C-alpha cells in the first residue's frame, strides 16, 4: 500500500512534467500565428484532451497521448491516465486557500445514443455532467450551453459559444477556475501609471503596482533575463520571466523546458526587494484543431478517428474543432484565471 | 534594495507547487489590451 502511494506519486510528478513541456510546445505553436498578448491553460488542454481519450480507442487514442507526451507514463494500467487527473482533481479540491475549481460538462445531442460505460467512466474520473441538447436549433443550443458556462466561469466567459454546427452529436467542455490571493498584496495606494517600453522605440503608460517584501528571484546570464517568483496562498505561484533587451534578441519560447524552468528555481534567492509589476487583463481564443495536428494529434480530427467507445452503435464520427478560451485578470489582490475548453463531436 | 521593474514584455506560468502542475502560461507584451 505505502508502495503504491509511492508511485501514484511518481506517476503524478511525470504528470505534471510532460504537461509543462506540452504546455511549452503549445505556446511556441500558437506564437508562430499570433504577436502580441498570449494566454492558455496546460492542464485544462491536457484534462480536455484525456475527457476525449475515454471516447477513443487504438491508435486514435494513442496519439492523442504521445501528442500530449505523455508517451510511456511509468505504468500500462487501464484508466491510469484519467484516474491520475482525478486523484490530483479531489487533492486539489481540498486544499481550500489554493482557490482551483474545476469541472466537465458533455452536451449530448437528444437523439444520439452514447456508451452508458462511456457516461460511466466520465463521470468517475471527471465528474462530468450530461446535458441533453437539440443541436439542430442553433439559437436555442448556444444560449443553454453559454448559461451552463456563465454559471460556472462566474461570469469571466460569458459566451464561449457561437456558431452550432447542426451535425453536432456531443460537445466535451472542461472549465477550470482559479482566484489567487498575492501572498504579499500589492497596496493600491501606491498604483500609478508608468512607462512600460512595448519595444526598442514605442512606450506606452501602463497602471503600475508596487510591491515591497522578500521576493525570490534570479538573473539568468545566459538569456539575460530576470526570473521573479510571485507567490498566491495555498501553494501555487506565477513565475514571471523578463528579458532586460528588446532587439534581434533570443525568442524564449524557443528554448522553454522544464529543465530551464527546474534550473531558475534551482538557483532562486529570497531578499528584500522592490516589486513593480503592471496591471493586466487578458481574453485569448484559439482554435486549436490545427495546432495540434501540428504536434502530431491528426486521427481524431480524420474520417479514420475510432471514437467506437462513445456511440452505442456505430462511429464515423470525428472531432471537428477544439477551441480554448482564456481570460486572466491580475491586480492588487491577486489574480483570476478561467479556462474553457471545448471538444466537437460530428457525424 | 534591489528592484525588479516589470516595464517590457514578458511571460508569466501560473503553477501548483505540489504537483508542479502548470495551470496558465502566457505572454503580455502589451498590458493595456486583451
Ligand atoms: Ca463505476
Ligand atoms: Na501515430
Ligand atoms: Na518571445
Amino acid at each position: 500500500s505505502e508502495e503504491e502511494k509511492a508511485w501514484l506519486m511518481a506517476s503524478r510528478q511525470q504528470l505534471a512534467k510532460e504537461t509543462s513541456n506540452f504546455g511549452f510546445s503549445l505556446l511556441r505553436k500558437i506564437s508562430m500565428r499570433h504577436d502580441g498578448n498570449m494566454v492558455f491553460s496546460p492542464f485544462g488542454m491536457s484534462l480536455a484532451m484525456t475527457g476525449l481519450m475515454l471516447g477513443a480507442t487504438g491508435p486514435t487514442e494513442t496519439q492523442i497521448k504521445r501528442g500530449l507526451h505523455l508517451q510511456a507514463l511509468k505504468p500500462t494500467k487501464p484508466g491510469l491516465l484519467p484516474s491520475l487527473f482525478k486523484g490530483l482533481r479531489e487533492t486539489l479540491s481540498r486544499n481550500l486557500e489554493l482557490g482551483l475549481t474545476q469541472g466537465s460538462f458533455a452536451f449530448i445531442h437528444k437523439d444520439f445514443d452514447v456508451k452508458e460505460t462511456f457516461f460511466n467512466l466520465s463521470k468517475r474520473y471527471f465528474d462530468t455532467e450530461c446535458v441533453p441538447m437539440n443541436f439542430r436549433n442553433a439559437s436555442q443550443a448556444k444560449r443553454l450551453m453559454n448559461h451552463y458556462i456563465n454559471k460556472e466561469t462566474r461570469g469571466k466567459i460569458p459566451k464561449l459559444f457561437d456558431e452550432i454546427n447542426p451535425e453536432t452529436k456531443l460537445i466535451l467542455v472542461d472549465y477550470i477556475l482559479f482566484k489567487g490571493k498575492w501572498l504579499t498584496p500589492f497596496d493600491p495606494v501606491f498604483t500609478e501609471v508608468d512607462t512600460f517600453h512595448l519595444d526598442k522605440y514605442k512606450t506606452i503608460k501602463v497602471p503600475m503596482m508596487y510591491g515591497a517584501g522578500k521576493f525570490a528571484s534570479t538573473f539568468d546570464k545566459n538569456f539575460r533575463c530576470h526570473v521573479l517568483k510571485l507567490p498566491y496562498q495555498g501553494n501555487a505561484t506565477m513565475l514571471v520571466v523578463l528579458m532586460e533587451k528588446m532587439g534581434d534578441h533570443l525568442a524564449l519560447e524557443d528554448y522553454l523546458t522544464t529543465d530551464l524552468v527546474e534550473t531558475w528555481l534551482r538557483n532562486m534567492k529570497t531578499r528584500n526587494m522592490e516589486v513593480f509589476f503592471p496591471k493586466f487583463k487578458l481574453d485569448q481564443k484559439y482554435e486549436m484543431h490545427e495546432l495540434l495536428r501540428q504536434m502530431g494529434i491528426r486521427r481524431i480530427f480524420s474520417p479514420f478517428a475510432d471514437l467506437s467507445e462513445l456511440s452505442a452503435t456505430g462511429r464515423n464520427l470525428q472531432v471537428s474543432r477544439v477551441l480554448q478560451r482564456t481570460v486572466i485578470e491580475v491586480d492588487e489582490r491577486g489574480t483570476e484565471a478561467v479556462a474553457g475548453i471545448l471538444s466537437e463531436i460530428t457525424a | 534594495p534591489p528592484v525588479i521593474k516589470i516595464d517590457r514584455p514578458f511571460h508569466f506560468m501560473i503553477y501548483e507547487e505540489t504537483s508542479g502542475m502548470l495551470l496558465f502560461l502566457g505572454r503580455v507584451v502589451n498590458p493595456t489590451l486583451l
